[PDB]
RNA sequence: AUCCUUAUGCACGGGAAAUACGCAUAUCAGUGAGGAUUCGUCCGAGAUUGUGUUUUUGCUGGUUUAAUUAUAA
């Protein structure tokens, strides 16, 4: 912005809502100079100023050449790390990685200005290169002023629906530039209508960011109107705004929120009845098309007394003091009312007492006794409120309730979604996709991989005994990496001795696992470096990247499938060389003997995957039918017994049995229910 | 069972298919019967059977009668 | 130091900076995923009975908190 | 010729290997989606286009590559590498030989 | 028309990780491989046999 | 490969002259990239603070809260975190505070000394 | 012009509203002696051929016949309405009078996006289309 | 040069990425492609007609020219060229600018 | 009797492209389609015109509980 405008004093106030009560925030009682959208024109330098700057900071440079040179030295970095930025070729430039190359460019300045005719776009920069010069602005901090001088942040969001999608804070969460969801539309086969079609989206997750302050009185003036079946009102018709609106109210969301919470409460009073001596409590009949309608209103929920009940004033829920000497009463109702709330009243409280006293003291309300709580909800903001008659036993019950209400009804979190699919705001997590059954085939593709164990580094166990109790030991721990096609192993070998030393263990293993990751790629050539590297652990997402900068190339996936390589710990080989370390180590195996001569990496991967998988089952019961025929030799070359094909299509049916036989008892659907998806899915997860 | 095996024959391979069975096989009486419709007696490299085949395209294109209308 | 329970336990998946300061446990690995797909299954099988047998759930505020809400030893 | 009718049509859906390799082309990279995502209440990494005017590339680099500036190698699609239209390559290829022996004509001078 | 039998996928080493035809992709690691195998030497010798 | 932060000029051309000759033969911190945001350079700042209170000693661990902060910044930030983390037996920490906080003969050589 | 057919009778006018089965039907009303009324024709002449398959246009002064006058209320020179299974077509323009049409469009190209818009809207049977352009200062 | 026209775009059109196509073989196998400019100087004087569409300032309209990838190609060498040189031998006097 | 070669056909394995390919009673076209240059020459088979598809052809993949009926009266 180039103009003078300001910032009218009633849009720094905010709100925010604590357990203990809602807080609000006025920043313009205090008259100051008042406030002003910071503009260009302080951001930027006079030529001038600069050229001087060009003069004596390229003279200091000079010099101090002479100077690194009257040492024979070539100029630190560090000096001119007094200042980059100032000059006009500037310095970032003499310390450009490619500067050689430039020297032999020449003319660029001519041609810039000639760009012009060669093609079409506007070139509105064409002074400079900013490989020659560098970069002559910084427009960095204005961001910065302007949104503290719009009064930080909070106080902006107070003007979004971002309440709405009611995350607690903001700072985890990306958004979706619609660019992207309209090119990724515009590979298709469109008309031109429907190409036009693809300008709105952008608005329409725009005018719903903003609604709460495009949407309102001081705004539109104008004569109210409701959407069709729900309690908002449209100052003007905002033709985006509506329409999606109703594709965040379908299916008559509103009442069955409503509907939803009210449930709740006698979900939660019912239980309540010994607590109070309540002699009973009753959801009541509802004109189906109540929760919306606004003029009028009726009770929701009923109320009795074993005797009486001691009223108070009318009260809210966090304030402390009552008087129940006030009256005696029997028989209490609640109202639950929604409002969606603009930025004008965002409040509910003032609404609460509003409607309270009003449907109250009105003729037509129709309330059974003048004895019960009003409860509204803001749906824009989640805000809630009930300013009540009150009772020994509720305020310390409600607020409760309410708490863990907003954590929890589906209705709610029915819209917390519906609506942060119209923004397209998205929690962060990851978004590499993982390996699922679908994802699986792509394993045997022709990335060199490796698949990464942190579960057994440390390892106590326990054993029990005749006397104390529980024999338990720390053990030399395995690091347990694989490449599924050449099935090299390598086993980082943790010795006990390095653990003893520390506490806290958790992070502190993670992250010598993730520099025995590091360091272990580096133990290959760039040839044999992989390039898909697959965790097992979320956690260890963090930690490996750390010290996988350096690697760029190389990506790293979590999956959702839990994959059984810790059992093979349970191999006698295996168990031999770990429990036998006296010291960290790396030890190489491989996983397939030779299962390669005989039958390609895939099955040979699969049949590998069913040993482990049944190694976290039946164990040594199934260590049995891997040893059932004592005729067969085991190599010091190999680890798995040899065998025949055959021998092997017998093998892999056994063992394929286990899993599904133990399977289906522990967790009880008979093996015969499932489809082979289904069974395969077990072997995986 | 009647317009399956009708689309069935009417489809043109079939439907030449037939007038390919009844034909001879031999080089000489085909060959003869080939210069007779007046094409050429072999083309570049083909095989005897191919040449079979070859008549019957012939006829079938054409829509000749059959070969002793032919003769 | 603290514990879940001839058997081996290992270190609980835990976040560097989300654990940060806080009390470290042993759990067995076949336990783990034991009580987790226990759980899990517990889960699909109430939901092929519900979409099929097409009934409505009770659930809401506490039955759904409570949704939510799912030994020492020297070495 | 008349525009042919508006109304979309079932989408055929035939998904091969080698479909599959044809379809890597037009459809969005991983890294291109991560541009896309722009991290909430904190500002882009741009860049400056020939013309300076700045290219945000938001997520394009997890934030632990921002501090260090390290850009990405990450992964780098070959299937949507652009290559040459039909015609165009043999006018290349063949210009190509066609100097290249006027050339060795300077050769053996 | 149906007088004919439906196709069924050819599968190779390389396609068999992928094909989501039902029959023993995992469970029969082993036993799967062979019908492949021997699906590949069925045509093979399809061909060498044609030719003689 | 338009991602238009990647790219320098100096290696490419390296890597292609290389590429020419040979093939001739055989015939016989990039400034476009914007400065790094606050509140990232704060991140980094927490994970390796977790990466440093995982061990207090072993001090690659504070190296690289050393190194990597020290890239986008140093400072005296760096400096200060150097000289902490060394309360000394592996040369190697000394190599990298030497190379770093020493800038002038005398204080240089308080760091060669003490190493000494 | 003269690839505009155009309609002599309130008969014609209906036999035709019903007789085209698959596609919409377009209308100009308006007096020959109008400006428009020779604009919007050339505009529509334009364009007759190249929507042909999902769209028909006609031309009607009201002069010729003024039956549908009082029925549809026609003022200004020049309005355009579209029918599909006899069915009157709404497409909100913004302008403020969502049945009908009044103005000039000064584009081929938005033409066609509106009669296919329309179009497309009609064969799902909802009564409203949003206009892809809203030239509301009209 | 002939690369930044791209850098920003997500799409590239069908005459582009013929282009950036060109731009990545001989940015590959240089040799070869030297070699073809070299020829080019020394012969080639026919050439593909070259189109013009006009930009705008919306007051002085500009003409705008496009021409043959491949022509683009050896023009933006040889121009590169002789500013190069030009500059080695100090043509240019101060008082052209 | 063996081999190579060549072309064509049936195949088998493998890769590549699907701004490619068609189609046409079109129209022409070694009786020159088209092109080049060092201006002496050289090269020598399709081009035009219209038209259709072309993020595709066929197929196949996964998520938005039957009837019958029994008492002592």
């Amino acid at each position: 912005s180039a103009s003078h405008i300001l910032i009218p004093a009633s849009d720094l106030s905010w709100s925010k809502q604590t357990d203990t009560g809602i807080t609000h925030f006025r920043a313009g009682m205090t008259h100051e100079d008042e406030k002003l959208i910071p503009t260009i024109f302080r951001y930027i330098t006079t030529w001038e100023n600069e050229f001087l700057d060009s003069q004596r900071v390229w003279a200091e440079y000079a010099t101090k050449r002479q100077e690194a040179i009257q040492q024979n030295r070539r100029l630190a970095f560090e000096e001119l790390e007094g200042s980059w930025d100032r000059g006009i070729p500037r310095i970032s430039t003499l310390f450009q990685r490619d500067r050689h190359t430039l020297a032999y460019d020449r003319g660029h300045r001519i041609r810039r200005e000639f760009k012009q005719y060669s093609l079409e776009r506007n070139s509105p920069f064409w002074w400079t290169n900013s490989h020659h010069d560098g970069k002559l602005w910084n427009l960095n901090a204005y961001r910065t002023d302007v949104i503290q001088a719009l009064g930080g942040i909070e106080t902006i969001l107070e003007h979004t629906l971002f309440k709405g999608t009611g995350f607690n804070s903001w700072e985890g969460l990306f958004w979706e530039k619609a660019s992207g969801f309209e090119d990724s539309m515009q590979f298709k086969k469109l008309t031109h209508a429907q190409r036009t079609g693809l300008s709105q989206i952008p608005n329409r997750r725009f005018t719903l960011w903003w609604s709460p302050t495009i949407n309102r009185a001081n705004v539109y003036v104008g004569f109210l109107v409701q959407l069709d079946l729900t309690g908002i009102f449209l100052h003007g018709k905002i033709p985006t705004l509506k329409i999606s609106l109703i594709q965040i109210f379908r299916a008559h969301l509103w009442q069955k929120i409503h509907e939803s919470i009210v449930f709740d409460i006698c979900q939660i009073l019912d239980g309540e009845l010994d607590v109070l001596q309540i002699e009973s409590v009753t959801k009541e009949t509802v004109h189906p098309r109540k929760s919306y309608k606004m003029n009028s209103s009726a009770a929701d929920i009923t109320m009795e007394s074993v005797h009486e009940w001691e009223v108070s004033k009318p009260s809210l829920l966090h304030e402390t003091n009552d008087s129940f000497k006030g009256l005696i009463t029997n028989k209490m109702w609640f109202d639950v009312q929604l409002r969606y709330g603009d930025y004008d009243s965002h409040d509910i409280s003032r609404y609460v007492r509003a409607k309270f006293l009003d449907y109250t003291t009105d003729n037509v309300s129709m309330y059974p006794s003048p004895t019960g709580v009003m409860i509204g909800i803001d749906l824009a903001y989640n805000m809630y409120d009930a300013y009540g008659n009150w009772f020994n036993g509720l305020k310390p019950l409600i607020q409760n309730s309410m708490r863990t209400i907003m954590k929890a009804n589906p209705a709610l979190y029915v819209l917390r979604e519906r609506i942060r699919k119209g923004l397209q705001i998205y929690q962060s997590s990851v978004q590499e996709p993982f390996l699922n059954s679908s994802n699986y085939a792509e394993l045997f593709n022709n990335d060199i991989k490796l698949f990464v164990d942190d579960t057994n580094v440390y390892r106590v166990t326990v054993h029990k005994t005749f006397e104390g109790n529980v024999a338990t030991k720390a053990i030399n721990g395995c690091i347990f990496t694989l490449n599924p096609k050449t099935g090299h192993l390598f086993l980082k070998i943790i010795h006990t001795s390095v653990w003893a030393g520390q506490k806290r263990l958790s992070q502190l293993a993670k992250w010598k696992t993730a520099e025995e990751v590091s360091a272990l790629v580096r133990s290959l050539p760039k040839e044999e470096q992989p390039k898909q590297i697959i965790v097992t652990r979320k956690a260890m997402l963090d930690p490996l990247e750390v010290h996988m900068l350096d690697f760029p190339n190389i990506a790293i996936r979590p999956t959702e499938l839990r994959l059984p390589f810790s059992a093979a710990m349970s191999i006698d080989k295996l168990s031999d060389v770990v429990m036998k370390a006296t010291e960290p180590q790396m030890v190489l195996f491989n996983i397939y003997d030779d299962w390669l001569d005989r039958i390609s990496s895939y099955t040979a991967f699969s049949r590998l995957t069913l040993l482990l998988r049944a190694l976290k089952t039946n164990e040594e019961s199934a260590k049995m039918i891997l040893l059932s025929d004592p005729t067969i030799t085991i190599k010091s070359y190999h680890l798995w017994p040899s065998f025949t094909d055959e021998q092997w299509i017998t093998i892999e049916s056994q063992m394929r049995d286990l899993i599904l036989t133990e399977y289906g008892r522990k967790y009880n659907v008979n093996i015969s229910a499932l489809t082979q998806t289904e069974i395969k899915d077990i072997i995986l997860g | 069972n009647e317009s399956t095996a009708d689309i069935l024959k009417q489809l043109p391979h079939e439907r030449l298919q037939a007038v390919l069975e009844k034909i001879p096989e031999e080089d000489l009486e085909v060959r003869r019967l080939l210069s007779i419709l007046k094409k050429p007696e072999v083309v570049e490299n083909e095989d005897v059977q191919q040449r079979r085949i070859r008549l019957a395209e012939i006829l079938m294109v054409d829509e000749i009668d059959l070969e002793n209308i032919n003769n | 130091s603290y514990n879940i329970e001839d058997t081996i336990l290992t270190l609980k998946e835990s976040s560097i900076f989300d654990d940060t300061d806080s009390t470290e446990v042993l759990e067995n690995v076949k336990a783990a995923e034991e009580n987790a797909d226990r759980e899990k299954l517990r889960l699909r099988q109430m939901n092929k009975d519900r979409r099929q047998k097409k009934k409505i759930l009770n659930v809401s505020s506490l039955d759904i908190e409570e949704e939510e809400e799912g030994h020492l030893i020297i070495g | 010729k008349a525009l042919p009718i508006p109304e979309d049509q079932p989408k055929k859906k035939r998904a091969g290997r080698k479909f599959r390799k044809y379809k890597e082309k037009f459809r969005l990279s991983h890294v291109r989606q991560l541009q896309n995502r722009m991290e909430f209440g904190k500002q882009e990494q741009t860049v400056l286009d020939s013309y300076g005017e700045e290219v945000g590339l938001g997520m394009s680099n997890t934030s632990l590559q921002q501090a260090v500036g390290a850009t990405s190698g990450s992964r780098r699609s070959a299937g949507n590498q652009a290559k040459l239209t039909k015609v165009m390559k043999h006018r290349i290829s063949e210009a190509n030989q066609q100097a290249d022996e006027f050339l060795i004509s300077l050769g053996h001078n | 028309l149906g007088l004919l039998p439906k196709p069924e996928p050819k599968v190779k080493l390389s396609n068999m990780m992928s094909v989501f035809e039902n029959d023993q992709n995992i469970t029969d690691p082993t036993a799967w491989e062979k019908v492949v195998k021997d699906q590949v030497d069925l045509r093979k010798r399809k061909h060498l046999e044609e030719n003689e | 490969s338009l991602i238009p932060g990647n790219v320098d000029l100096n290696k490419l051309t390296e890597e292609r002259e290389k590429l020419l000759q040979s093939q001739i033969d055989e015939n016989l911190r990039v400034n476009s990239l914007s400065d790094a945001t606050l509140e990232d350079l704060q991140k980094m700042r927490t994970i390796l603070k977790s990466y440093r209170k995982a061990d207090p000693t072993n001090p690659q661990g504070w190296i690289a809260s050393a190194r990597l902060e020290e890239k986008a910044r140093k400072f005296s930030v760096a400096k200060k975190i150097i000289e902490n983390g060394c309360q000394p037996r592996s040369s190697d920490i000394w190599l990298e505070n030497i190379r770093l906080h020493e800038s002038d003969v005398h204080y240089c050589k308080t760091l060669v000394a003490t190493a000494i | 012009s003269v690839l505009l057919p155009q309609l002599r009778t309130g008969w014609h006018v209906d036999q035709a509203i019903v007789t085209e089965t698959k596609r919409l039907v377009v209308i100009r009303f308006g007096r020959k002696n109008d400006r428009q009324c020779m604009i919007m024709d050339e505009l529509l002449s334009s364009i007759a051929e190249r929507v042909r398959n999902f769209a028909v246009i006609y031309l009607c002064d009201i002069d010729e016949v003024s039956d549908f006058d009082e029925m549809y209320e026609l003022t200004d020179p020049m309005t355009v309405m579209f029918f599909y299974h006899n069915k009157h077509m709404m497409c909100d323009f913004g302008t403020g009078n969502n049945n009908k049409l009044n103005f000039i469009v000064d584009d081929k190209q938005e033409m066609i996006d509106i009669l296919e818009t329309i179009f497309r809207g009609a064969r799902k049977n909802k009564g409203l289309v949003v206009s892809p352009y809203d030239y509301n200062h009209k | 040069d002939l690369k930044d026209v791209y850098a920003s775009k997500v799409r590239l059109n069908a005459s582009e990425r013929e282009e950036l196509a060109l731009i990545e073989e001989a940015y590959d196998n240089p040799h070869d492609t030297l070699n073809r400019i070299k020829k080019y100087l020394l012969t080639q004087r026919v050439f593909k007609p070259v189109d013009i569409t006009m930009m705008e300032n919306y007051q002085n309209i500009s003409p705008v020219y496009s021409v043959d990838p491949l022509e683009k190609i050896t023009d933006a060498y040889l121009d590169q060229y002789l500013w190069y040189e030009a500059d080695q031998r100090k043509l240019f006097p101060n008082w052209i600018k």
